[PDB]
């Protein structure tokens, strides 16, 4: 529309901004003073329609967001780059017979160790700049910009949790659709059928089984068996919410959660599985677009001409733009009826957070300080434990 | 207010103002010491010193 | 020399790998596994093939690599540039002439003098760049990364000596060859003929010799004579090792009145005095390969396109590259049978070193912390002390 | 148709059979016509009086560069820094050259394994007692035999740390530190040269291009004269002592000869190109009389085994065996003390006995683990024709 | 000379010439101890004393 | 005819003819045509004035060697332990290895008995009178006969020494001991490089090859220098005496002279070859104008048979003796002495007289036992041509 | 395990590892 | 002899002699005390000094 208002006049006029005198290296130096007339607009009370509208309150809402995997986490020194592991194969008890050629009692028998080498994680950073001068103009008490600078920092606490949880919900899921033997992978045909596959799943494990570990893709567990067991404390079901709403709605739920297990806490869901996304082709980055949407999600980093390799991951929704798609697939689970139950010690996960505060620089021209936060985090997935996949594939 | 750990490096001490060093003062007293021509009635000149410099 | 052995192509996959993890903005996040099999490789073992091989043990060999020069050195203060000396140059006496008249009394007959204005000296700079990601994928030991981190310190000040070594000699051999006098130079036929001219060198630096001295290229000393002598106290024999070694084996240990001629007290000795280049016809830099031979040897701050002026010093080989040939020419003697027989304090050297570890720049962005190391250093030869050559 | 012509008569044929004569009758000993004669009493036996076990303990010369490890793990890694040089500051550069990356490069070398070698003898308690008069010289053969299984490990630890430094010399170590004498006068001169070439900075002398990453850049090291050995024959340092240092006049100050380690030879030890397998029963009992208890008639040999006594003489090791030997005799290499790694582990190296009694013929063994390597990071010159 | 206030950040203790620590060194003695073959006449080898390298 | 020419007038005819001359008359002395011619008197007899007994004490120059036994028994051996080289440890061998015997070997060259030497001498009191014109002459021949026998035992005793060393050198030791010299300016350098290898572990420098269990193996040793003993002839120690010693200027280290064992000449006894038989009355005069009172003819010399005096000359001894000698004068037998075994018996050595009072002449004996051998343990170069 | 200055700046103070303070938030 | 006066302000002590100041000879030596190649015999290097020579 169109206003002809005293107020609203000079509320639009940019000419008297404080932002014209950070955008010029010359600018104006005094104040005159403004009439400001509270009538026949907005903020106009009924005593005193001539003063400025006033704050009662500030609130900075900050939402702790949480890593639904950060009780797995080891920490390690950050020394050396290649973590590796090692089981025991079974020899299985012979009965003993006293009419032998008795002098295989000097004969050998060695334990036969199935093992996996893993390389490297990967540093992340991310870095936020506060200054000194122009920010100080929209707090009104220190109390505020102490509250503003720490719940940046917060904030900038709570992206890692939402980072890494959402990495291992697609290293899980990467996992399952693509790594994992099709001897693991059971196949259902409705809902129902699923959901008793799973139950009777669970129970398949706690048993001295060597069924249902992938030791056969270890590096020397191709002949002989492995047996694992694993406890109820640290078996996990991966699925959907549309999946987890139907398996906690039947009765075998109900005598799981009487006088148990929390069947509710060991069936870890999300809404659909997968806004993490892959890198088919390596390509390159050539458009402004696709620049902007980058620095949006706080990507300072990458530049036009940069190349992204084949095998990087984004975290978030990146496929709507043009040189991304065809390039980029998704970590989705076809045919969504999904669930896959791991031991929970298969997760190889652990991190370095041990001087994660680099100090800061200053940045005096501008008055500008900037705080960075590097953290090395190491994601795999171990082959010794049971893992069964139910699909419709 | 808003708890945390509000300990920080500069920024999270430069919000409640670092602590204040130079003055931009006058102390090289203007109108009250100089822009005076309150110098008056006397006997003669020359008591003006050339002082060296540094 | 081709290879279908699994665990040769596991190795041989580079897509894999730490590098492309740390060259792109975007990375995989998660490792799946390899399968790492011992068997038919150089880590194979016999019980177990099927671990990754093992160090446990991680040397970093040191050595601190002193001066040979720094008796020399004066502590000085680096204020001002311009350092100047001069000699007062001889007048003969002359005759008395009476038969001359009377006013020659009034006439001045000025002291003439010969000067030598020097300048000033190069401050010179290192640095070195630790980093605290992808140092730490290596040094199986905490211990191990602090030694690394000591090791390459320590490196730093070894050639900081080295190097201050090679430029006094380059100096000395360089004022030996371009700059002198035709009496300054001898010709030495043989090992056992410069052995004597050396003998017989010194009995000559010490006495009262208008020659043996380059005033001719001072200041004010083109035309006239200046006298110097010296004390053999101050006499330094500058060699090549064959020359001390052919001493040290047969002519002191060939002769039975060796209690008083010995001279090799002083006499200073190298392997093999040129390694140190120079500038001629003042280059510039336009090839790539040229300016990664000089990464190598620390220089970080040369680009392409950078020119190099007219006298500039290089102190490694250099003439094999593609532009500098024509260009560059090497300090040495041509024959490997060498003696420059000067005068001590006819060489000032002034270095200065006291705001040199200069405090660090933490890179917080790459997470990584360089250190610097300045030092300013003069070094400059005095043309007013009596100095002798004997080479072929 | 002698008493001692008769086997059947013997201590074996009682040890050789499950049932025997379990009672003497006697024998009926005359020594007429046989080796023991005597010439008044032909009816008694003979009486031998002394039984004496010569008996030498025996060192090595190279034990103080002994180191003792801890022996876990496999490979050994060794590196340096190469050189950097201070450069010229120019201010007229732009100031984002102050957050550039200048990172120190090195030279590595990797080191594999050693190897654990083994010896065993066994000690009887029936038969041995036949061959002794007292007791105290059954101890004195079974405190022998110890001491020399102790002697020979010494004497097989010099002679292939010798071996080894003889082979790095003619097989590695590139010919820039390979000078040329002409006869053995000339040599003692350029030996006193290369003493004081070791003692100056310099890029040369050293092997670093011989590590991983020295192509590129320079490494300068120095030596001391308390670290630097030569290594030479004995017809080198025999010619030093007697007619070198004899013949100066003024010798106080320059003799080197506390540096010169000698050896009678600098070849007894053998290695094998064009690996085979042991096919001839004659050679096997060859190599039983050195202690070899382990070989039969199928096993094979590789091609960097060796030996350290004359094996090339046999039908079967012919056109495989050569010998690390200098084919000069005029050989002096000058080393750095440091360049030299050996290292071993003696740790449980007296193994508890198996005692077997059914025989009563207890059982030792020995194992040590050594590990012998050089360096490349240190200065090193060989004199050589 | 005048002094104002002189003691400063960085600059004004930096023309008063800030540490003189780290001189450059010959304790690694060269020509006094190395360049050097002027050994005792004495009998006999041993004197080595190959020492392990990490620094 | 003339009185010096008529035997039967001689003392012999008194004293081998059964009934003689009771009384005499005189005779009719005259010299005028005899050797015995004085110008003046014709008729008076020839008149000596002296007999100087000529008797030199002689020595051994090997007394330090000899260690007195008890003379009991005949038998001594001595043995080693052979080299048992560390091999390395195979993992692929068969698990029932561990049980398998190995026993040590050992050397045990044995040694058999010394020989039991005699001489006599026959003192005469009723002819001897005839000569020694004083009793004190006559009792100064009786003491210089027995001081005589004292020195032939000592001299026979050190040439026999001397023999054994040059016949071990010679024919007994191997190939690895021989070096070559070619002149007298060499074998002073090649002695002074062979000490000094002597004091290295190499198996090279013993003669185990010539034990019993030693024929396949080696064995290792080393010297010390106080046990270490140079075999030369005059001439090589002459040589080093004036010139290797004289004319260097650093001889405070290493003048190896206080270790020679020179001789006069290094060949003068003979070993027989083939068996034979005396059957010639002039080799029996030649013999036993030695001393040899025992053979007659028809005696057996066996193979092992030495001599020590030149008896090549003789009808019977062509092509039986073998004169053991170095063959060119160039000669130097280092040996490491605890090789050289040597003991003697020397305690019932004066034996009680035989009076024979029929014809009164007292027969004394003396008899000692000596045992010659020497140790193939212990290391020996010899030097040649 | 050789000293010698080994308290340098901050790097050298960087590898003897600083300050495992802040972790990640849930547990 | 002739004594007169013997006083001119120069020319009478002139004529008899003035006082010697200077005399310009060996006191900074050559070729007794110096000019020398009799120096001793031992362990080697770096007793030369470096003067400042400002006077």
């Amino acid at each position: 529309q169109s206003t002809k208002n005293e107020t609203a006049l000079l509320v639009a006029k940019s000419a008297k901004s404080a932002l014209q005198d950070f955008n010029h290296d010359y600018s104006k130096s005094w104040t005159f003073g403004d009439k400001w007339d509270n009538s026949n607009t907005m903020f106009e009370t009924f005593v005193n329609k001539y003063l400025f509208p006033k704050i009662n309150e500030t609130l900075l809402i900050d939402i702790a967001l949480g890593n639904r995997f950060n009780w797995l986490a080891k920490e390690q020194d950050f020394i050396g780059q290649y973590s590796e592991e090692y089981v025991i194969m079974d020899t299985v008890p012979i009965n003993m017979d006293l009419s032998k050629n008795e002098e295989l009692m000097l004969k050998r028998n060695y334990p036969r160790m199935a093992t996996k080498l893993y390389g490297n994680g990967i540093v992340k950073k991310q870095k936020f700049t506060l200054n000194n001068n122009d920010t100080r103009f929209n707090f009104q008490t220190l109390a505020d910009a102490t509250n503003y600078a720490l719940g940046v920092y917060k904030k900038k606490i709570s992206d890692i949790n939402v980072l890494e949880e959402k990495e291992m919900r697609a290293m899980l899921v990467d996992y399952s659709l693509n790594q994992l033997s099709e001897t693991n992978v059971r196949k259902a045909t409705s809902k129902e059928d699923l959901a008793s596959k799973v139950f009777e799943a669970i129970l398949n494990l706690q048993n001295n089984s060597a069924k249902y570990n992938e030791v056969h893709r270890a590096s020397g567990g191709a002949i002989g068996q492995y047996t694992t067991v694993s406890k109820l404390k640290d078996i996990v079901i991966l699925t959907t919410d549309s999946l987890k709403s139907y398996l906690l709605d039947t009765k075998i739920a109900n005598t799981f959660q009487i006088a148990g297990i929390d069947f509710t806490d060991h069936v870890i869901s999300f809404d659909d599985l997968g806004g993490v996304f892959k890198v088919t082709k390596e390509f390159k980055l050539q458009n402004q677009d696709s620049i902007d949407f980058l620095r949006a999600y706080g990507d300072y980093q990458s530049q036009l001409g940069d190349t992204i390799p084949v095998g990087a991951v984004f975290t978030y929704d990146v496929s709507k733009l043009k040189e991304f798609t065809g390039n980029v697939e998704e970590i989705k689970p076809k045919s969504d009826l999904y669930a896959f139950i791991l031991d929970i010690n298969s997760i190889k996960y652990k991190r370095y957070t041990k001087g994660m505060l680099k100090p800061p620089f200053h940045n005096p021209e501008f008055d500008e300080v900037t705080h960075w936060i590097h953290y090395y985090s190491f994601k795999a997935i171990s082959p010794f434990f049971n893992k069964i996949l139910i699909t419709d594939q | 207010m808003y708890e945390g750990n509000n300990m920080r490096s500069m920024m999270g001490t430069s919000y409640e103002d670092s602590r204040l060093n130079k003055r931009t003062e006058l102390n090289e007293n203007m109108s009250i010491d100089t822009n005076k021509s309150e110098d008056s009635y006397g006997v003669q000149i020359h008591s003006l010193s050339k002082q060296s410099f540094t």
